[PDB]
């Protein structure tokens, strides 16, 4: 029985960067992946210039699926749920509702686009630290579960054009009245940077999202089958190093996944309001960690408070 | 701020040293604040730049506080006041190649 | 690591309006950083005019109906620009204007009282001799 | 009134809204090992808080006059201004921390006057 | 914890259907390689996967079996079939895969 | 697909250190796991160890733990094999072997145990 009490007429502000509820989630997740699904290769370069260390263990593979994790607090420690519409991450909340435990959060450790998570408010929501600084990572979440069918991934085109259209209009509302925003191909980097890691039946297919971001939107269609990759050896996302796993049980791997989120990089030129250009990438472990628990804070109390009076009662 | 000399065609290293021994979200930039490279905590994100094939960061010193940048086949055009974006106290390194 | 910048030098006619600025480097938004506007008689003390907390155009009763505050929120390519509108600039309105950027998100350490917040930082100071 | 259902200038109606809430302070292999320990720790903490609540010198609610003089250095409250309206947060933690400093002093003073009179009275 | 072959000595004339086995210590059933190592030379891979031949290996090497015991069968012992054959598992973890015992097909 | 050329046959004493090279010219040298296969004269083979080049992790036989150090050089494309605490039966024809393992650096890699390509053999006699 999840408990929740709405707070009326409480103009409570919320910052998705100073939560402190966020602080414990990645610690629980890293400790869990360690006790958990194990690679056959562990690498930790450390100066003990540095000495590359290595830990070898077994790597069994099982069908994996994220389960919802609510976040409960000890005695006291009241948690507050922001439930407004216009939430830009570092913004106030008219509709606040305290909770004893968090909502049905379904997190997924992933790359650029958040998989199987929560939803934004009515189109998408630009919740990043800075909206149009060429120095911060864009933090947006989806509003519709974008179904991606991977066998290579048969990415739909109408839903992709619609999500690009909703995000492009929100970017224009945030910045640029009469502006054209065009999408560019990948930024460059590692496997998980150019391509996208996601839970596909336990495995991680890797499709470069460069054939998806080439849409020119104007202010004034069966399946985009991208080329994915069978995952056996990748850089570890927990820390700095590499991994190695067991071969898949399927040659053509079937999976059903709904992706909900939009975290990507940007060129950063100026190119300010003439045209806006954005590239895929991003999906930090530290930032996805902040992205799940973005509307809360923890406060506690003892039953007290005053009124200075002249009541004078004995004792 | 540090001034570093150099010559065309030299494997030069530009350090990005913080105060605390931790690996954080850093961003290597040129004088125009264009993303040279950075990280997603455990990956090497060679940002959109002209020195994509030249600049390269070291993996093992990120936990040691350093987020350097190694440039091979150095050029006069590769000489710039590179912005070491770390802990908001940026040790923007200077490079002289002529 | 945070510096505040106000508008430059401005000389207006007697019985006019003013539009001074308050640039805030290293600041995200007025939603998190409310700005309280305070004037100053040239050389004398500083009198609190009003405030723009949570994008609320207001001033004191002594300044009501003559001063309203708008704070154009920009971040990234441009710092948050807090403007100030004071109508009917008489010769008595010769003053040095001031803005103040302080966080509103931190809500349990000591920064504010019913809008009147702790003035941590200040801008340059705009001497305006209405002549 | 409500569990955070008002927004006004400070000091009194919070004594009144908390007065109404306090007037109606009651609102009236298989199955289990981890949840029970949390319930035990919660009741241990609550009861430890209650015995510490029990060793106090006020024992009264929302209108209480325990013996420490909220001196003129702290006293600036006008007579009728004491009970009007009160919400206000950063200001509140400082107000609430001030509430507790008077609380410990107050109960220590009533414990001191109760103890002092206890030694001195001696009330036949 | 592991490969051997059942025929130890086989002095058959070339043409006779020889015997080439593969004895293990544990069940595999899906991962076995075969080799053709003439004495003093390198092993020539014949069968990989235990159910399909290799590139360049003729159909005379009909290797089969499912489990721990396997058997490479030769239809006609050609004049190039004389060697010391081996078999290697590629199933368990960590890789500690030994080779077979060997059987000479001397004239 | 790689071609492998080893070092020459050397004569040693029981309880000494020897080093046996393995040059590999062909496809990507680091993506292919090399495997040293000794050849005892007459009987079945003894599995020594398997080394993935980019991982530079040389596996070793449980009985050979501490008497063999298989090193590798990615630059000169030469995999070395060090044998200390030698014995009489250590006289054998060693076979470093190359095999298409897929992409040990980028993606799909099944860590195959089978060996398609081989070396040239090296009878390191010990007397
Ligand atoms: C997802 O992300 C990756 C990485 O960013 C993209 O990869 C780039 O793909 C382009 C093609 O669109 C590549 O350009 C091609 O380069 C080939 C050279 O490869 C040889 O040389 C390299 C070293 O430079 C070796 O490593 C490699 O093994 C090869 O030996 C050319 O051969 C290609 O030319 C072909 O097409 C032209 C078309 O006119 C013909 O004229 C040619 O004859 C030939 O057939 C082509 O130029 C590029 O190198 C890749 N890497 C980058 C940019 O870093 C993916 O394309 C991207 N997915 C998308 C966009 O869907
Ligand atoms: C969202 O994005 C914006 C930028 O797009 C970020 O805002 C920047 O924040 C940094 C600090 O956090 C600001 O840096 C500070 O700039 C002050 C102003 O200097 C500028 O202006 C003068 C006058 O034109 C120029 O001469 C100068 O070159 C700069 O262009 C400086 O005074 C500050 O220096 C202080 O600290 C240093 C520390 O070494 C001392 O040496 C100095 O003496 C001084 O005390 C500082 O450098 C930057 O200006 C901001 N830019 C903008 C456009 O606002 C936001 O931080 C970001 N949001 C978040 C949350 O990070
Ligand atoms: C992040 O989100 C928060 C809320 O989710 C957001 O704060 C809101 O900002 C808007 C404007 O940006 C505020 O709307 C104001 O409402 C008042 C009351 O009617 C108006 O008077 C305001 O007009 C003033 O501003 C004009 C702008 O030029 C001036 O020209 C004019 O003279 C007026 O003075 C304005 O319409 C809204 O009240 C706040 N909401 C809250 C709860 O504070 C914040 O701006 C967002 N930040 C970013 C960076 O997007």
């Amino acid at each position: 029985n999840p408990q929740e009490i709405h707070l009326e007429n409480v103009t409570e502000e919320f910052n998705m960067w100073k939560n402190n509820m966020v602080e414990q989630m990645h610690t629980d997740i890293i400790s869990l992946w360690d006790q958990s699904l194990k690679p056959c290769v562990k690498l930790t370069p450390l100066c003990v210039n540095c000495n590359t260390s290595a830990i070898t263990q077994a790597c069994p593979k099982v069908s994996f699926e994220p389960i919802p994790i609510h976040y409960c607090a000890p005695a006291g420690f009241a948690i507050l749920k922001c439930k407004d519409k216009k939430f830009n991450g570092t913004g106030p909340c008219p509709s606040v509702s305290t909770v004893q435990c968090t909502h049905g959060i379904k997190p997924v450790v992933s790359t650029q686009l958040l998989l199987n998570g929560s939803l934004a408010e009515e189109e998408v929501m630009i919740r990043s630290e800075n909206i149009t600084n060429n120095a911060k990572n864009i933090l947006v979440q989806f509003n519709t579960p974008v179904q991606i069918n991977c066998t290579h991934c048969n990415v739909s085109k109408a839903t992709w054009n619609e999500t690009l259209g909703k995000v492009v209009k929100q970017l224009r509302k945030h910045f640029g009245n009469n502006t054209i925003i065009r999408f560019a191909n990948s930024s460059g980097g590692d496997l998980e940077v150019t391509t996208h890691s996601f839970n596909c039946g336990g495995e991680f297919f890797y499709c470069n999202t460069s054939g998806l971001f080439n849409s020119t939107w104007i202010s004034n269609n069966d399946s985009i089958t991208l080329p994915c990759r069978i995952k056996q050896i990748i850089n570890m996302w927990q820390r700095i190093g590499q991994a190695m796993y067991a071969p898949p049980i399927q040659g053509v791997i079937r999976c059903v996944s709904n992706i909900t989120g939009l975290i990507l990089t940007r060129d950063g030129g100026s190119t300010n309001s003439t045209t806006e250009t954005f590239r895929p990438g991003g999906g930090d472990m530290r930032d996805n960690w902040r992205s799940e628990l973005y509307k809360y804070k923890v406060v506690k109390i003892e039953p007290l408070g005053v009124a200075p009076t002249r009541c004078k009662r004995r004792v | 701020k540090k001034v570093v000399l150099g010559k065309k065609g030299d494997t030069v290293e530009l350090t990005c040293t913080a105060s605390q021994k931790k690996s954080i979200q850093f961003h290597w930039k040129n004088s125009n604040q264009i993303k040279i490279l950075g990280n997603q905590g455990s990956f090497l994100t060679k940002g959109p730049s002209k020195l994509n094939d030249r600049a390269d960061s070291r993996r093992s010193l990120w936990d040691q506080g350093n987020f350097p940048l190694i440039i091979k086949n150095l050029k006069i055009e590769d000489s710039d006041t590179y912005i070491c974006e770390v802990e908001d106290q940026k040790e923007e390194v200077q490079l002289l190649v002529f | 690591q945070i510096h505040l910048v106000q508008s430059g030098t401005e000389v207006k006619k007697p019985g006019s309006s003013v539009t001074v600025s308050c640039k805030a480097y290293g600041v995200n938004t007025f939603g998190l950083y409310a700005v309280n506007w305070v004037r100053q008689a040239p050389g004398q003390s500083l009198e609190y005019i009003g405030q723009i907390w949570r994008w609320k155009s207001s001033a004191s009763h002594h300044f009501r109906g003559r001063v309203l505050i708008s704070a154009v929120d920009l971040t990234g390519s441009s710092p948050p620009i807090s403007s100030l509108e004071i109508k009917n600039l008489t010769s008595d309105d010769t003053a040095v204007y001031f803005c103040t950027t302080t966080s509103t998100y931190d809500k349990w350490s000591g920064l504010h009282h019913d809008g009147v917040m702790a003035f941590s930082s200040w801008g340059q100071g705009t001497l305006i001799s209405v002549s | 009134l409500g569990f955070l259902g008002a927004a006004g200038s400070t000091m009194g109606a919070a004594s009144m809204t908390l007065t109404v809430q306090a007037r109606n302070l009651l609102s009236g292999t298989v199955w289990g090992i981890k949840q029970l320990q949390a319930r035990v720790l919660a009741v241990e903490r609550y009861l430890r808080d209650q015995q510490l609540l029990g060793i106090w010198g006020c024992s009264g609610k929302l209108i209480c006059c325990t013996n420490v003089p909220w001196n003129s250095s702290w006293s600036n409250r006008n007579l009728s201004e004491i009970w009007d309206n009160m919400t206000w947060l950063q200001w509140d933690k400082e107000i609430s921390n001030y509430t507790q400093i008077i609380y410990g002093l107050l109960e220590e003073s009533q414990n001191q006057q109760e103890k002092n009179e206890q030694d001195l009275l001696a009330l036949d | 914890d592991i490969m051997t072959q059942s025929p130890a000595t086989l002095s058959v004339s070339p043409g006779e259907r020889a015997t080439l086995s593969c004895r293990a210590s544990e069940s595999v059933s899906s991962d076995l390689a075969w080799y053709q190592q003439k004495p003093g030379q390198a092993p020539r891979l014949l069968i990989y996967g235990a159910s399909t031949r290799a590139t360049g290996v003729p159909a005379r090497f009909s290797g089969s079996g499912s489990g721990a015991e396997f058997t490479l069968t030769i239809s006609s012992l050609q004049s190039e079939d004389f060697a010391v054959y081996y078999c290697q598992q590629y199933n368990n973890w960590p890789p500690r895969y030994t080779f077979g015992q060997g059987t000479r097909l001397e004239i | 697909e790689v071609q492998l050329v080893e070092s020459g046959a050397e004569v040693k004493k029981p309880g000494s250190s020897v080093k046996v090279s393995c040059k590999a010219s062909g496809d990507t040298f680091i993506r292919y796991s090399f495997t040293w296969v000794r050849q005892a004269p007459g009987q079945g083979l003894e599995w020594m160890g398997r080394i993935i080049t980019i991982l530079d992790v040389a596996h070793y036989a449980p009985h050979l733990q501490g008497r063999v150090t298989i090193t590798a050089d990615k630059s000169t494309s030469t995999v070395y094999l060090e044998l200390r605490n030698l014995r009489s039966d250590d006289t054998a024809v060693y076979f470093c072997a190359g095999v298409y393992e897929g992409e040990a650096d980028e993606g799909e890699y099944d860590n195959n145990g089978f060996l398609k390509h081989w070396g040239q053999g090296t009878l390191v006699t010990v007397s």
